[PDB]
């Protein structure tokens, strides 16, 4: 919560949570060389309704002992034409860059991991004009870690951004007013050269599930870390758990 | 920089200008207790489970010459004299104390200035006792026999 | 041999006081203009608690008055020297009497029970002390209490209450014994043994193991309240329904009743005073609901506690002060005698009671017909015949012994099943 | 009135002094500055300024520019002068005639 | 209870007779009706205060019934029930809502001091226990005398129960074979 501590305590609290028992979604993808058409259809460009909760693998690639972060980069939006605004969030190797413009987005984009870079070119937008943007920042996060996991919401026009490096809870990172709704995400594939099986034996993940306002039941210890979560309407010991305020 | 309990309140902060961390607790607030005996120009007071070094301090800077402190509180406008033993009470102040009154009389006037509220024990029921022993005189037992009823 | 249990009842519960508008409007000038022109609300609850801590007093002293009718002490007693008697030692059941003492004490039985139960009534006041600062940073009855919800002391304290039942328990000892029937406390168990059956020659020659049967269920009465007695559970259900009671009722201050806010500070810093008025009437209604199903709920509870004390002072009458000839009111048939010691927020009583351990199979009787057409029935036996004669034996031992006047009713005629027995002319 | 024990009203310990923080040298919000902007919008793309880690004050705020009504919805207009808040949205568009 | 049609209950009048006088009909409404609920809530506490009393009441009444049946009507073996202990007899009266018992007890003035024993251990080791009193020796012979009442008298067979054995700490008095 915003600015508050909490201390050894239950709190019921209402927020964009998850659904406990639902399904995650691995939705990203890797390619060499080809790109099949199937990838970008409605399957995978899913939904937007409220927010998605995503939790993402950190791919730790390696040139001359010397360590490489990688994942895929998200595309969030309603059309993706250069009449909305779209926001892109893009990881450069311990650098989280987040852009809301109006770019002119290509039709089977991708990334290309820039390590062992690929056979193809980068190349998920055409603009040389440098579009207006509502949004430009750069942030940092842990590159020795292993999970790294994002909230991403909307409410009344203003779209809100939470992220955690170290730990399953999230923290604060930015909101932003825009004034319309968007309606539609996509995980990008990231083309590259050596992740597979017959090379190190690496893995993309990309694990998204939506998000709803709902309330739990969270629990706070000494240092102030939500330690258990449970949500009251998933099972009847959960309601059990909420009605009492407790979790045992 | 703030710090909430469960129910909404604040309980602590840290300073933007500082760095500093405190801790919010609330104010005192409670009630008075007045013994009243009839025809009297003033009640005995009772301030539960305080000082009295909190009631002349923080509380009243009005003029008390009596005060003392007991186990149930600080008493102003009484006299403390828990040695002496009531058994009939209409000022019963809880825990087994009391509250009686004695105006000084015409020829029982002492002349010293006091109050007529004193504060004494209070303690209804009694055992009857006898003179005899608790164990055999040679066998025997010794009792208490009526002779004339 | 001797069993024995124990059985709490409960005399009293805590005396709670509320401070009705400390409670609706605690600190704010305004909400205290508009619960001024409610009339008597507040009032008429106040009125309505000092009713039931009336009744609270009045049971109390009741109680107090049923265990100090009619017992005469020796004053040389003192129970620094006095403990024993008959080699049964009454040592944890005594606090502290006599003129060399101070009576400052409980007996050890009462200390066990009550350092397991921490809101005592002690434990309130000294609890209360603590809250100019809360004596780490917090407690909830400081909070209680800041919001106008007290517990207010009873009228006697708890060593007082103490003082009682040691009298009571040591005037079943001693030579006036005043609640022992006039005769010494092993006399009685002996006499009251044998008027459920069982012949006094057994009685006089088992006296050792009456005694030790005796000490043995007391020590293993004060080595048993561990986590699964039943009257600790008891006892405990007092505290945590107050303590439940209580902290229900102070979560009432933090709903909204269909106002913009719970808080009076809130509302206060935010609105025009024609504006804040419709948000605090809100506020007054919802509260005033509250304290007036509270006080409806002490209202009902008091008549079961009244139903309790009434119960607790017709077993102190009857069971501890002396022993009725009633069946199966204290204890279950086979009772002995009764103890009594001072609980928090009511009695324990202790039962003795008779218990058989092993059997013998009889062939009895219940009637004898004798010539000249008469009859003879056991009193308080049966007839059993041994190596071909009839004799007498007690319902609840297994011991012949000649027939006689004193073990018979006589008739002078005779039952038609009765057993035709023309050899007796005997004692 | 009769011989008799009373509770009488509550007391509490009246507050001695005022602890008083604010932040000093902020910049200054020039919420006039904006809606004394030149460009102004029609109500279908109106305009939205976020105010946060500023200083403001209602009275040059409503001397700079010239007012024909202040109306306020679940607050009062004397509870804004002392106060702090997280931020404050200004919308603002030109009003059409008939509507 | 009368005095709550006095309370205004957060509306601008306690009299149904001034709002009648001074509003419109869909106006009047919202102040008569906190008059409504405040006098249906006081009639409710009323009535919740009334259900509580008459509980004590019929427990009262019960113990009257208890004290007419077995004290004034008979008298029971039981002791401390009616009256104190050296209860003789009640009779009863007519009281307003209920009834008034008038209970007689021997009362004793004065008293004397005694030494008495609890039970003799006769010769062939046969035991006798008094009959309510004790056992004193008067004139260096042991005597009966009740409990009640300094009055001493023969060992007989109507002042004692008999035992074939004798207690440990009675008293050995092989000079009685007394009727
Ligand atoms: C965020 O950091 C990234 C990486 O440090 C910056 O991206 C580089 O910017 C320089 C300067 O324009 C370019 O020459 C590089 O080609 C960029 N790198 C890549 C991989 O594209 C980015 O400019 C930073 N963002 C902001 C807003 O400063
Ligand atoms: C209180 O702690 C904050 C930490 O956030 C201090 O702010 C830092 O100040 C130093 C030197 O002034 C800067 O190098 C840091 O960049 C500041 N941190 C941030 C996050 O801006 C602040 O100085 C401390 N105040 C006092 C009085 O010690
Ligand atoms: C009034 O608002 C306009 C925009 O509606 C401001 O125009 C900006 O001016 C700055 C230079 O001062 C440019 O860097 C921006 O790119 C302009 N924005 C746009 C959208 O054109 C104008 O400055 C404002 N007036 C004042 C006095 O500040
Ligand atoms: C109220 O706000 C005005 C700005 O709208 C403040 O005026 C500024 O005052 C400082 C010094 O007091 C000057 O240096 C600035 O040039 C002023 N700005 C303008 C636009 O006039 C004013 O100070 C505020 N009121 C108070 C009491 O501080
Ligand atoms: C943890 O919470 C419990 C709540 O009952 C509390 O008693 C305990 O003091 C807390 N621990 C710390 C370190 O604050
Ligand atoms: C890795 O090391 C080799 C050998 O020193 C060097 O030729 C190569 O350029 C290095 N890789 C990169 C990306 O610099
Ligand atoms: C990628 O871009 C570089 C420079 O523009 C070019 O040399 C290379 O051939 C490009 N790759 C493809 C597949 O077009
Ligand atoms: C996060 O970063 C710190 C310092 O950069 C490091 O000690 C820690 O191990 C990192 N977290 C993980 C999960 O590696
Ligand atoms: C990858 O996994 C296979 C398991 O089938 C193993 O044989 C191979 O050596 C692994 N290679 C690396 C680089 O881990
Ligand atoms: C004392 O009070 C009574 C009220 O019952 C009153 O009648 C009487 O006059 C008073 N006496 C004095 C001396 O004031
Ligand atoms: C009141 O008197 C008793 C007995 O004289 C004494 O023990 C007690 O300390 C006195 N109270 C105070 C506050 O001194
Ligand atoms: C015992 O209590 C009674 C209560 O009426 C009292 O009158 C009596 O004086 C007390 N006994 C002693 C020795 O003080
Ligand atoms: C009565 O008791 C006092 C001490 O309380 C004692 O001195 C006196 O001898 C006793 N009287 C008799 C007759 O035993
Ligand atoms: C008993 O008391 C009465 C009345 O005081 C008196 O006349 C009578 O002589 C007394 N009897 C004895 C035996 O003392
Ligand atoms: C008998 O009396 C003596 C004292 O005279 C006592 O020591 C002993 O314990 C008593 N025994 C029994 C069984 O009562
Ligand atoms: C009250 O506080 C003192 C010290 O602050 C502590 O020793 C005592 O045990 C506390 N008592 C209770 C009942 O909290």
């Amino acid at each position: 919560v915003l600015n508050r501590v909490y201390l050894n305590t239950t709190l019921l609290f209402t927020g964009y949570f998850p659904k406990s028992g639902a399904n995650f979604r691995d939705l990203a993808l890797k390619g060499s060389k080809y790109l099949s058409t199937l990838w970008y259809k409605p399957p995978f460009l899913s939904d937007f309704n409220n927010g998605i909760f995503s939790k993402v693998k950190n791919t730790k690639l390696y040139v001359n002992n010397t360590l490489y972060s990688e994942f895929s980069t998200i595309v969030i939006g309603s059309v993706f034409v250069n009449t909305s605004y779209t926001i892109v969030v893009q990881p450069h190797n311990g650098i989280l860059e987040i852009t809301a413009c109006q770019y002119t987005m290509c039709e089977y984009p991708h990334t290309v991991c820039k390590s062992k870079g690929s056979i193809r070119n980068e190349s998920w937008h055409i603009d040389s004009s440098e579009p207006l943007c509502l949004f430009k920042k750069n942030f940092t996060y842990n590159v020795s870690a292993d999970w790294l996991y994002f909230h991403f919401y909307q409410e009344r026009g203003v779209f809100y951004a939470y992220y955690a490096d170290v730990g399953m809870p999230t923290t604060f990172l930015f909101s932003l007013y825009l004034g319309t709704i968007l309606s539609h995400y996509y995980v990008m594939p990231l083309t590259c050269k050596a992740i597979s099986s017959n090379t190190d034996n690496e893995t993309l993940e990309y694990w998204v599930t939506p998000l709803s306002r709902r309330q739990y039941l969270l629990n706070f210890d000494e240092h102030g870390v939500i330690t258990n979560a449970v949500d009251c309407s998933s099972s009847f010991l959960s309601e059990i758990q909420c009605k009492t305020q407790s979790f045992a | 920089n703030l710090l909430y309990d469960s129910n909404g309140n604040i309980i602590g902060f840290k300073d933007f200008l500082t760095n500093k961390t405190y801790t919010i607790l609330p104010c005192y607030s409670g009630r008075v207790s007045a013994a009243f005996y009839q025809n009297s120009s003033s009640p005995a007071l009772l301030y539960r489970n305080l000082k009295c070094s909190y009631v002349l301090n923080n509380i009243s800077f009005i003029s008390q010459p009596f005060y003392f402190d007991s186990y149930l509180g600080c008493v102003l406008n009484a006299v403390n004299l828990t040695s002496y033993s009531v058994s009939s009470c209409d000022l019963r102040m809880g825990s087994g104390f009391c509250i009686d009154y004695a105006l000084p009389s015409s020829g029982s006037a002492s002349r010293g200035i006091s109050s007529p509220y004193r504060f004494v024990t209070f303690e209804p029921f009694n055992v009857s006792f006898v003179n005899d022993s608790v164990e055999t005189v040679g066998g025997l037992f010794e009792i208490q026999i009526p002779t004339n009823f | 041999t001797i069993a024995g249990h124990e059985e709490f009842i409960q005399t009293s519960s805590p005396k709670v006081t509320i401070d009705c508008s400390a409670f609706v409007c605690s600190n704010y000038a305004a909400c205290h203009d508009l619960l001024s022109e409610y009339g008597t609300f507040c009032d008429n609850i106040n009125s309505i608690l000092n009713e039931v801590n009336d009744l609270l007093d009045i049971t109390q002293l009741q109680v107090a008055n049923a265990l100090m009718q009619g017992v005469t002490l020796s004053s040389n007693l003192n129970t620094n020297l006095h403990s024993d008697v008959d080699n049964i030692d009454f040592k944890s059941l005594l606090g502290c009497l006599g003129s060399q003492c101070g009576s400052s004490s409980r007996s050890l039985l009462e200390d066990l029970l009550f350092n397991k139960v921490k809101l005592s009534d002690v434990g309130f006041v000294e609890a209360y002390n603590n809250c100019t600062g809360g004596s780490e940073i917090r407690d909830l009855l400081c909070v209680q209490s800041f919001n106008g919800i007290k517990v207010l002391p009873p009228i006697l304290s708890e060593t007082q209450i103490s003082g009682y039942t040691t009298a009571a328990t040591v005037a079943a000892m001693f030579p006036p014994w005043s609640a022992a029937a006039g005769v010494p406390f092993s006399l009685n168990v002996q006499y009251r043994i044998n008027g459920l059956g069982v012949t006094m020659d057994v009685l006089n020659k088992n006296q050792k193991l009456i005694a030790n049967a005796f000490n043995k269920a007391l020590l293993s009465i004060q080595n048993g309240f561990t986590a699964t007695n039943s009257a600790l559970a008891k006892i405990q259900s007092v505290v945590n329904a107050n303590a439940q009671a209580l902290n229900s009722l102070l979560q009432q201050l933090f709903n909204k009743f269909g106002a913009i806010s719970s808080s009076l500070q809130e509302i206060l810093s935010r609105l025009d005073p024609p504006e804040a008025q419709v948000q605090i009437d809100r506020l007054i209604n919802g509260r005033l609901t509250a304290l007036n199903a509270y006080v409806s709920q002490q209202l009902s509870d008091i008549t079961l506690i009244k139903a309790g004390a009434s119960r607790a002072i017709e077993k102190v009458n009857e069971c501890v002060k002396s022993q009725s000839p009633r069946i199966n009111f204290c204890g279950n048939g086979n009772h002995i005698l009764s103890l009594v010691q001072n609980a928090p927020y009511g009695l324990l009583f202790i039962h003795f009671s008779y218990k058989p351990t092993s059997f013998k199979t009889v062939l009895v009787s219940p009637g004898l017909c004798l010539s000249g057409d008469r009859g003879i029935a056991p009193k308080q036996g049966y007839f059993i015949k041994q190596n071909d004669s009839w004799m007498f034996t007690g319902s609840s031992y297994y011991y012949p012994e000649p027939i006689s006047d004193k073990n018979v009713v006589f008739m002078n005629s005779c039952s038609v099943n009765f057993t035709k027995a023309p050899f007796i002319y005997l004692n | 009135p009769n011989t008799g024990v009373y509770d009488l009203s509550g007391f509490t310990v009246k507050p001695v002094a005022t602890v008083y923080r604010r932040i000093p040298n902020l910049p200054d919000c020039d919420i006039d500055n904006w809606l004394n902007n030149v460009s102004v919008p029609s109500p279908l793309n109106w305009e939205r300024r976020i105010f946060s880690n500023c200083n403001f004050n209602l009275s040059t705020l409503l001397r700079l520019v010239h007012v024909d009504s202040f109306s306020c919805n679940n607050l009062d207009k004397s509870k804004i002068f002392g106060s702090c808040f997280n931020s404050i949205t200004v919308d603002k568009f030109a009003i059409p005639n008939r509507r």
